[PDB]
């Protein structure tokens, strides 16, 4: 029986979204999480939450799917995905109660999101990639959650023009991944140091004969444990690294012992070879890679062609900080790297701080990806909601019903973040339509106000992009559970 | 203690209807001032503070789940 197998999976995958609908907004309710290690977590980060769910439900187990894509796609707002998510499948119960087939039911979501895509760009509050005072804005205001957000106001150039650097002006794509945040320990919130290359956790030889630098320098990754079971085995291990002539070594964190014995670091010394050691394995992804170089995962395959340039490489050692930066890279197949040191006042400030700064990273992006600016406290959903209304009025037939269920579920953002805020539930989306009869972007939940105004004027405005995606993503996830015929084991 | 702020529009009262305090030997309202018990301001400050934070970490929690 399909219809058994469609009725677990639906109400299956409500009971995680009523389980996320708490968490949304400033003013969200936390959730315990008892978990199977024996850490009891309590948090309001959506993410962490399903994360953290350890969701054993086959069907359910989309859900985190839907949560991640979201992340890598925008990377905010990942908890309004699932929520999303939650009303499109609530409604659906409805369409299935009344006898729409599945089929008919999906189709008929995907024709409201194509035009659901469009009524948000029209709405679209125009940017520009020249424009560092909305960037700074929005940019600011989405740090405005954080712990000192007063701080943050300086923070805000770090996150805008480090990423206006990587990024062309026209262009489709951005990396994430190209621009690395390091936590320092000293100094204040509004002090950072912007890299315009690779930057090293490590510094040169741990043991007297470090050189601490270098001229003309050539990097080169040897990653294996150099030890005694020994002189000339050691020694001369190390020798061909300086027949080739490489200035800079980076070896990888071994799980025996140190990087390398001190007769090969001595004779690294010797040679005049700056050693860097402890260097992890995403470290090595991200070093080697804006170096333009290929590691060597062993002491035997040394070769020439995978030597480096470094225009400038020296220890920066600021109240003792003990951190490496090398850039002028120069290389024809690398990118521009950015690494950032985040200085700060206590390492579990600095590593939260870190995050905080990773959030603002992803804003920016969504911003270079898709421009426009898009009012906040659920305002597009209201809006959505009545152009929707509006077309299917004029629309015929059953794909007319399934479009009003649609936008009947999209009240669920701004019905979510009205009753995490403690207003009458039906009050806030009476008003709210009330104001969209008048006003466009005018209108958006504001927690401040205790009311409905203007997010531009309450400087809450979040990428287009968070909000396309957010809608595309989620009739993706309608489809795939809609679809669900039967659940079978193979072994 | 009300009367404290109930005759304060006058600036001038019977008696200051402040500090005083619970006697925690006779049983009896006693002037604190006058009896010599004395609080540290940090101290009151700090507790009243740091007990929001207590309650409102509670009030806040509305769903566990064990795993």
């Amino acid at each position: 029986k399909p219809q058994e197998v469609r009725k677990a999976n639906i109400i299956a995958a409500r009971s995680v979204a009523d389980a996320i609908r708490t968490s949304l907004g400033p003013k969200g309710m936390d959730k315990m999480i008892k978990t199977s290690r024996g850490e009891i977590i309590i948090s309001n980060d959506g993410h962490t939450i399903l994360k953290q769910m350890a969701i054993l439900h086959p069907v359910a187990r989309m859900l985190v799917e839907v949560s991640a894509a979201q992340d890598s796609e925008a990377g905010d707002g990942t908890t309004s995905v699932v929520i999303l998510t939650g009303a499109l499948l609530g409604a659906a119960e409805r369409l299935l109660n009344k006898g729409i087939h599945p089929t008919i039911i999906a189709d008929s979501f995907q024709s409201a999101a194509k035009r659901s895509v469009d009524i948000l760009l029209e709405m679209c509050h125009k940017v520009s990639l020249s424009d560092r005072e909305q960037l700074v804005r929005a940019a600011s205001t989405s740090l405005s959650s954080k712990i000192v957000s007063q701080y943050s106001s300086f923070l805000a150039p770090l996150a805008v023009d480090s990423v206006l650097k990587i990024s062309d002006e026209n262009s489709k794509n951005v990396d994430l991944n190209d621009i690395r945040l390091v936590k320092k320990v000293g100094g204040t919130i509004d002090d950072t140091e912007m890299i315009d290359g690779v930057v090293l956790t490590q510094t040169a030889i741990k043991s007297a004969g470090g050189p601490t630098r270098k001229e003309k320098a050539k990097i080169g990754l040897i990653q294996f444990q150099i030890s005694p079971p020994e002189r000339a085995y050691l020694l001369n291990i190390c020798k061909k690294i300086k027949k080739a002539k490489c200035n800079v070594l980076l070896i990888q964190k071994s799980i025996l012992r140190d990087a390398v014995n001190d007769l090969a670091l001595h004779f690294l010394s010797k040679l005049n070879i700056m050693v860097v050691k402890d260097i992890e394995r995403e470290e090595i992804e991200f070093l080697s890679k804006g170096l333009g170089c290929k590691p060597i995962a062993d002491i035997e395959l040394f070769t020439e062609d995978r030597l480096g340039s470094a225009d400038l490489v020296e220890e920066i050692d600021s109240d003792g900080s003990k951190i490496v930066r090398v850039t002028g890279i120069r290389n024809n197949n690398a990118r521009p790297t950015v690494s950032v040191v985040i200085r700060g006042a206590n390492n579990m400030i600095i590593d939260e701080t870190e995050r905080s700064l990773h959030d603002a990273l992803c804003v920016i992006r969504c911003l270079v990806k898709e421009r426009g600016l898009i009012a906040g406290g659920g305002a597009p959903e209201i809006e959505i909601s009545r152009r929707l209304s509006k077309e299917a009025r004029s629309m015929e037939g059953v794909q007319a019903f399934i479009w009003q269920e649609f936008a009947s579920a999209l009240e669920v953002i701004p019905t979510t973040l009205a009753e995490n805020a403690g207003l009458n539930s039906i009050k806030v989306v009476t008003e709210l339509r009330s104001k969209h009869e008048n006003g466009e972007l005018n209108d958006g939940i504001s927690v401040r106000r205790s009311g409905t105004t203007n997010t531009y004027e309450e400087h809450i405005l979040q990428p287009v992009l968070v909000s396309t995606s957010a809608i595309t993503l989620a009739s993706e996830c309608v489809k795939s559970i809609l679809r669900i015929d039967d659940i079978a084991f193979s072994r | 203690h009300a009367a404290s702020q109930m005759a304060k529009p006058e600036d001038v009262k019977r008696r200051s209807y402040r500090n005083y305090g619970l006697d925690l030997i006779r049983g009896k309202i006693v002037d604190e001032i006058h009896a010599g018990v004395l609080e540290p301001t940090i101290s009151k400050v700090k507790s009243l503070k740091s007990a929001l934070e207590a309650c409102v970490a509670i009030l806040r929690i509305d769903t566990m789940i064990t795993v």
